[PDB]
């Protein structure tokens, strides 16, 4: 998920 | 473990510091707009706000202590509520209007059901003279609370969230005592503020429902979570 | 013009709310465990229909409610009725973990929840609420205050009198927690905890209401006219 | 003319 990605940046 | 070692003043300081910027829309006063282009403007705006919300969420004390999967879930559950309370806050000083953006101020003539409820909430905040320090507390509460009862013996994650939640409550009371409110007035105002959250949840749910009655890739996935 | 409700003491408010409490109703005595959408909704529609009649007469005994215009009374009940049924369900389900006590002779586990679609999701939310209440050791005096808050709050933004009555109940809630020996910090922390649960009860109601419409626009069980009118007040 | 209007009256 996009939300998933942007969170772990 | 930092979240649980902060004083009330440090908590407020951190939350005010984490506050996202107010973004502009692509509204052009001279251009004519259909219902499709107006929703396009708002979708574009909301989609850009989400990126800032995510970074804001990570600066909310205790949020990064959570697993990634729990972070995703909380944001999936609360994203519309958080957008709404943000809209309602910056619309306080514009009675009968919602300030989606500094260049985008609308009245009910221009969804109208949700609009009305958002106006009522804004009017409600204005009458209470909601402070910015109280607003950031409320918004953080929404982020942490909205998905906490819809998550495997993990339950410690739930416990940590509730401890942080209790802290924001302490912080709220601290703020009201600072403003010179009597002990009775603090408890009353605390109740008043938190009851408004039930309405904001209501507005979010009804908003989704009317929508299922074009979107960005991120929004579509956020939407997926409430279905 | 002056409301009687605001003149009551904290204990008088508690006593009034306790005395106004509706009874716990039974469902049909057929020992058949409902394992179909029809049989399930069949028993539930019947139960909630009878509960509604008690709720309407309960609401009239909530201090301050009588002072409202007839139209405002209708509006509040239309907005809050499912929330009130739910918190009642959750309250009496407390001492039955993993189970929902719709009636003393109608105890359901989540294994039966599946048997309509989207029910099991609401089922788990209700179970979580009940479990949450149990761990908090929610008292009956606290419960009746919360239920009255739901009545007066859920339709208030859709006025000053209601907010004064709501403040009165807040005072009452704190009074109960102080009587229970809670420290000042424990008092406002618990009040916040309880009121945040009301947000989730609103959520469950929004979701549940959505399914009552699907069931209606499925022509499944004969829905009563009262229910159909309570239901259509939430239509878009 | 709602049933609720009638039931709330007495
Ligand atoms: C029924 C239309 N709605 C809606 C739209 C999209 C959506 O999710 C994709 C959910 C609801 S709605 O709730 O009225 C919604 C509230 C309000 O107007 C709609 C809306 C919005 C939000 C996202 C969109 O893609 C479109 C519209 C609002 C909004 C936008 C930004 C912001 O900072 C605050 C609010
Ligand atoms: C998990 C249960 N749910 C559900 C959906 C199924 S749910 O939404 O809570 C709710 C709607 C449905 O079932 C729950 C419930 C109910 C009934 C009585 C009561 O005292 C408490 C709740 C329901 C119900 C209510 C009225 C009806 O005409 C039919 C059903």
């Amino acid at each position: 998920k996009i939300l998933h990605r942007l969170l772990q940046d | 473990s930092l979240a649980l070692s902060l004083t009330a003043d440090q908590m407020v300081s951190a939350l005010l510091d984490a506050e996202p910027p107010i973004l502009y829309s692509e509204y052009d006063p001279t251009r004519p707009f259909s219902e499709a282009s107006m929703m396009g403007l708002l979708t574009n705006l909301a989609d850009r706000e989400l990126v800032h919300m995510i970074n804001w969420a990570k600066r909310v004390p205790g949020f990064v202590d959570l697993t990634l999967h729990d972070q995703v879930h909380l944001l999936e559950c609360a994203w519309l509520e958080i957008l709404m309370i943000g809209l309602v806050w910056r619309s306080m000083e514009h009675p009968g209007k919602l300030l989606f953006a500094p260049n985008l101020l609308l009245d009910r003539n221009q969804m109208v059901e949700i609009f009305d409820m958002l106006l009522a909430t804004s009017s409600r905040f204005r009458m209470m003279n909601l402070q910015g320090e109280e607003f950031v507390c409320l918004k953080s509460i929404i982020l942490l609370n909205s998905g906490v009862y819809t998550f495997l013996k993990s339950l410690e994650e739930k416990d940590h969230i509730h401890r942080v939640l209790d802290k924001i409550t302490d912080t709220l009371i601290h703020l009201m005592a600072k403003a010179g409110l009597t002990l009775q007035q603090q408890h009353q105002r605390l109740a008043q503020l938190l009851l408004i959250l039930s309405h904001i949840r209501h507005m979010s749910n009804k908003g989704m429902e009317h929508l299922y009655s074009p979107l960005s890739d991120l929004l579509l996935e956020m939407l997926d979570a409430h279905r």
